[PDB]
């Protein structure tokens, strides 16, 4: 969601929403609004290296970069690896990609799990929200599999609530009976119901059959549980 | 005729007269129409 950062004398003061009719309209979640406080606490400000006692002590940029480059030169190939966090930009990601490519390494891993079997990440639409956040306003039935969008993507759930209020959109959930701020048809909890809907036995198959603009949304949290492929 | 007041009948009304009369009339009413949903929040 688009925001405006309000500063004063080089210090962050607050986060305000910014209008994008297609992403967040006019709202931002409480985490987005109030988690800027942590940017002034527990911060890493200087390079650090391990000393003889084994503790982390401050050192200059040259020392730390040279000590890293020594091991980067000494090892090669599969012996080097990388892990990407949750708040990383594309520029740093591609920089790390090129840096480990110059060492003949492909072990670029991310904490989040996405099943790579078959298409994997080769086809982009295999891991996107192809309906888009705005397009939720045009759907007439939505199926949610193993998600709690109220907390995983609050503005997505807000858009779903708006479409539920204005377009009589019908929601069904496969997962724990969470509170989504609107009434939904709880099909059940066990994942096998998906196969049942795949078989055609469960009446929600008939429900999705008659819809002009159906929608199925799957979250990555349900892809973490080692059954992501299935 | 006019000398007598003929509206003494309310002088012995209890706190539950209205509700009891509503319960008595409940079986005289036509079926209510339906909005299609059980609540506006549904």
């Amino acid at each position: 969601s688009n925001i405006v950062v309000s500063t004063r004398t080089g210090e962050v003061m607050r986060i305000l929403p910014r209008m994008h009719e297609d992403i967040n309209e006019e709202w931002i979640s409480d985490k987005t609004r109030f988690a800027y406080d942590g940017l002034k606490r527990q911060r890493l400000t200087q390079p650090m290296i391990r000393n003889e006692k084994g503790l982390l002590t401050y050192t200059t940029w040259e020392d730390a970069l040279s000590r890293v480059a020594g091991m980067l030169q000494s090892f090669q190939g599969n012996d080097v690896a990388a892990i990407a966090g949750g708040l990383v930009d594309a520029e740093a990601l591609v920089a790390l990609k090129d840096l480990l490519n110059r060492v003949d390494s492909d072990s670029l891993c991310t904490e989040e799990v996405f099943p790579t079997a078959g298409a994997g990440t080769d086809l982009r639409s295999n891991y996107l929200l192809n309906t888009t956040i705005a397009g939720v306003e045009e759907a007439d039935v939505i199926l949610l599999v193993g998600t709690n969008p109220r907390f995983e993507a609050p503005l997505f759930n807000a858009r779903i609530r708006k479409s539920w209020l204005h377009n009589d959109l019908k929601v069904a959930l496969i997962g724990s009976p969470v509170d989504l701020t609107y009434r939904y048809d709880h099909l059940g909890d066990s994942p096998k119901i998906l196969q049942d809907i795949a078989s055609g036995n469960h009446p929600f198959s008939q429900i999705l059959k008659e819809a002009k603009k159906p929608m199925v949304v799957l979250g990555s949290s349900a892809l973490q549980r080692s059954d992501g492929t299935a | 005729d006019n000398s007598t007041y003929r509206n003494l009948q309310h002088h012995e009304y209890s706190t539950y007269t209205f509700l009891d009369l509503n319960v008595e009339l409940s079986k005289f009413r036509m079926p209510q129409p339906s909005s299609g949903r059980q609540s506006p929040r549904h």
